[PDB]
């Protein structure tokens, strides 16, 4: 008599019954992480520009 | 744990720190010694400062200012006839040995010594650097070297000057080091050489290309004798022949490094510091701790913190000496060699979620 | 039961992020692609091109 | 003398700019200084310095950048150093031979460098008989990865093999060995003996940061997204912060089914983000999520902006046509995936999907030659197999 929470749920699926020809996207990527010497080097040459922009 | 901050707009390197107790105590309780590039030396004992949100008065004990640039300082036994352990002080164009006596006066700020300078060694040449060891093979007493700025040895005993020899293969000086057990005097000039020639009054004994230079020499043996050079990329640990026991390429570039006491047999831990703030603990090869710093630091020593033992000062070239900060517990590299007020709350928190009125945040 | 609610109230400020910046451009005709007059474009740097 | 001591005193600490300027202002006190003149030198040689390759550790790629889980799974001798950050090689080569005819052994350090030299230019065979010699007298651990090196270049990857496990006896445990067995592994696909490695470079050496994506990316694609959240929540807490890492973090916790930290991440994301080119890419893992939640209209304009904010951003074109091809512009979708194939000539996604809108409308000649290329550039798949052997018994007869 506390409650009832009777919810019943239909314990069956749509399963399929045949394969359908059909168009798949592209999967979704990670992004790389980039080294050390790589964001040293692009540090580097972010100021190359700078110092060049005004000479 | 603790920090402070010293002096002003005054500058420091490796070689500027040690950690023993030079006033000969009987409980062994180890004290600061902190050089400068002026002469404002002090002397620390850090109490247990609790989190109370306050500033704790008397931390330095002492200071006396000598108006003259302190190259390197060194503890060690330097006086003939006696078992004490005395400062040794470096200047750019002379050297002083100060013998200290703990004062009448105690604690908060009494001037616990006076300078008693026992001899002051005049110098034919400036120097770079400087060791102390018990050359020769004498037991008790330790004896006292200098490396020239261009590069000769003045060895001094604590009664005389001994003699003088020139440093054959210079062109920059590098550091310098005695070995107790092999009684060589091991050094690296600027050819990538490391050398270790003979102690008696030259022709070289054994040479080893390394490949580039290195900042700081260590020599410790626990038995084990190894010899260790931190180059400026890569972690040499040499055997007393000339092997390479094993090595460790480094990314990062690192600044000071200390091979403090070990664990296991043939295991021997070494702390490195980062131009990062990222401070490692390293058995021979293998990582095993590593957590940042507040800084960048110049100089690492271990001794014991009112008898605690595993403890870590990090010298900047500022003036910061913030020590221990306690990542997890302030032990060694030992498996857990001291709990040094373990109680704490906690470390490496899981959860990165806000979850606090995110509703409604529109 | 809090989890629920906190996705919708930050999905609800995406809908309008993509949107000011979709109309931003949409104006502006930064698209490659089009309805009225109905042809795309792409560009490319050639290997000559050195 | 107090300004020589501060300048050596400065290259200890590596303050570098307020040292060139301190030792070249004793230059003129001296007509030569050997010591401030080396000084000089080697405080500008470090300002950069760089030896490796542009070494990009990729989490998601096999080849040409293509994604993964629908495919599958003296004082002379620094003055030589001057020449190797100005990169002048030839001019360094005469001063490095001239003082290696000086004195004819004891130097393993020329001997390795003149090879490195040789393949700086790309003089294979003359350095893979240089730097040979200097292994057979020392042991060192850059050495193994200078002969392990051109080998690879070279394109034999079983002369690579031996050197991984020569000098993996004679430093044992080593890290950044054990770092280059598994990057060749990755070369060749071989990630049933990769990622046993990168389980051992991270058994000892507990940070080492591009050996922690690297499972942690091998995790999220064959379905166990919530381990490869575990290592990046812990590469977070290392305090690195890139803008590349909170769209990594926004993709492990959506497909771990975790939904609060999953959208935040990518509002940081979207800022502190560095060039133009790169915020296209988060719009774009954005669109990918749009799709998980089923709004089409927040879908079709987040490719899009990933798409003004970067053209030829192949992966997008193809992308946004399929949302096309579901509302029924057929003919605004057969460009598209015909300018996402001209821009990627690899990577089979465009070259399939163009062979189920022209085989609907019925031009089998272009929907076999669609097909066709959706066969070279990735065999093995299923839906390509089931239509060309569909398109070759209408070209046959009836």
């Amino acid at each position: 008599v506390k409650s009832m929470f009777r919810e019943v749920l239909p314990k069956q699926g749509p399963l399929f019954v045949e394969d359908i020809m059909t168009m798949v996207l592209c999967k979704p990527k990670l992004l790389p992480l980039k080294s050390l010497t790589l964001e040293k080097l692009e540090k580097m040459h972010q100021a190359a520009q700078n110092t060049i922009r005004q000479q | 744990w603790w920090s402070t901050i010293l002096g002003d707009k005054e500058e420091f390197d490796q070689g500027c720190l040690c950690l023993a107790n030079v006033d000969n105590s009987g409980n062994g309780q180890d004290k600061i010694i902190v050089g400068s590039f002026m002469g404002y030396l002090r002397i620390f004992s850090p109490h247990p400062a609790k989190t109370g949100d306050g500033a704790q008065a008397e931390d330095l004990l002492l200071e006396v200012d000598l108006r003259d640039p302190v190259l390197q300082v060194e503890v060690g036994k330097f006086v003939s006839g006696t078992e004490m352990l005395h400062l040794a002080v470096l200047h750019s164009r002379k050297l002083c040995v100060y013998s200290v006596s703990g004062t009448l006066g105690n604690v908060e700020h009494g001037n616990q010594c006076q300078m008693k300078l026992m001899y002051e060694h005049n110098l034919q040449r400036t120097a770079c650097n400087m060791t102390y060891g018990s050359f020769g093979g004498v037991k008790g007493r330790d004896l006292i070297c200098i490396q020239s700025m261009d590069g000769m040895l003045m060895v001094f005993e604590q009664e005389s000057y001994a003699f003088g020899r020139f440093l054959p293969g210079f062109l920059l000086p590098g550091p310098l080091a005695y070995s107790s057990r092999t009684d060589s005097f091991l050094t690296v000039s600027s050819c990538q050489q490391v050398e270790s020639y003979k102690y008696q009054v030259l022709v070289v004994d054994w040479t080893l290309n390394i490949g580039e230079q290195a900042l700081d020499i260590c020599i410790v043996s626990f038995s084990a004798s190894s010899v260790f050079v931190l180059g400026e990329r890569n972690f040499f640990c040499l055997k007393d022949n000339g092997q390479i026991r094993f090595m460790k390429k480094l990314d990062w570039s690192p600044s000071c490094f200390l091979p403090y006491c070990s664990v296991s047999e043939g295991t021997i831990n070494t702390l490195i510091g980062n131009h990062n703030n990222m401070l490692h603990i390293y058995q021979d090869v293998t990582l095993k701790w590593a957590t940042q710093l507040p800084h960048i630091p110049v100089a690492v020593r271990v001794g014991c913190l009112h008898d605690l033992k595993g403890v870590i000062v990090t010298l900047s070239d500022d003036g910061h000496l913030q020590c221990s900060y306690l990542g997890t517990d302030p032990s060694l590299f030992q498996a857990p060699n001291v709990q040094s007020r373990e109680l704490n709350y906690d470390e490496l928190d899981v959860e990165m979620k806000e979850l606090q009125k995110i509703i409604k945040d529109v | 039961t809090a989890m629920h609610r906190a996705f919708q109230t930050d999905l609800y400020l995406l809908r309008l992020r993509a949107a000011r910046a979709y109309l931003q451009a949409l104006e502006s005709s930064l698209s490659p692609l089009s309805t009225t007059a109905r042809e795309p474009l792409k560009l490319h740097a050639v290997v000559q091109g050195l | 003398m107090e300004p020589l001591l501060l300048a050596w005193s400065y290259f200890r600490r590596r303050k570098f700019q307020l040292c060139a300027d301190l030792c070249t202002q004793m230059l003129e006190k001296s007509p030569y200084d050997q010591a401030a003149w080396i000084l000089k030198a080697r405080a500008l040689t470090e300002m950069v310095y760089i030896d490796e390759i542009d070494v990009d550790q990729e989490g998601i790629a096999e080849m040409m950048l293509d994604e993964n889980a629908i495919a599958q799974v003296l004082a002379k001798a620094l003055f030589e150093y001057i020449f190797h950050h100005e990169n002048d090689v030839k001019t360094a080569l005469d001063l490095a031979a001239l003082s290696t005819e000086h004195s004819q052994y004891k130097d393993w350090w020329w001997k390795v460098q003149i090879g490195k030299c040789y393949y700086r230019l790309g003089m294979y065979r003359e350095a893979e008989k240089q730097f040979k010699s200097a292994l057979k007298q020392q042991e060192m651990v850059d050495t193994f990865l200078y002969l392990a090196k051109v080998y690879v270049s070279l394109d034999q990857p079983v002369t690579a093999l031996n050197l991984f496990k020569q000098g993996l006896d004679k430093f044992p445990g080593e890290v950044t060995l054990l770092c280059g067995i598994a990057r060749i592994y990755e070369e060749m696909n071989n990630m049933s003996s990769a990622a046993e490695y990168y389980k051992e470079v991270l058994k000892q050496d507990n940070t080492h940061v591009e050996a922690i994506a690297c499972i942690g990316s091998n995790h999220f694609y064959s379905d166990q997204p919530e381990i490869a959240l575990r290592f990046y929540r812990r590469l977070l807490q290392m305090g690195i912060y890139n803008g590349q890492l909170f769209n990594n973090l926004g993709l492990c916790c959506f497909y771990a089914q975790q939904y609060d930290m999953t959208l935040t991440s990518f509002e940081r994301a979207l800022s502190l983000a560095e060039n133009e080119e790169e915020a296209a890419d988060v719009w774009y893992n954005l669109g990918h999520v749009a799709v998980g939640i089923g709004d089409t209209n927040l879908a079709h304009q987040c490719f899009r902006l990933a798409l003004v904010n970067n053209n030829n951003h192949a992966e997008a074109y193809n992308n946004l046509a399929v949302l096309e091809m579901r509302k029924g512009h057929v003919e605004q979708a057969r460009a598209l995936l015909q300018t996402a194939s001209s821009l990627a000539p690899h990577m089979y996604e465009p070259h399939f999907n163009f062979a189920t809108i022209s085989d609907k409308i019925g031009d089998l000649q272009r929907s076999y030659v669609a097909a066709q290329k959706s066969e070279a550039a990735f065999p093995d798949h299923v839906d390509t197999q089931h239509l060309i052997k569909q398109l070759r018994q209408h070209f046959a007869m009836l």
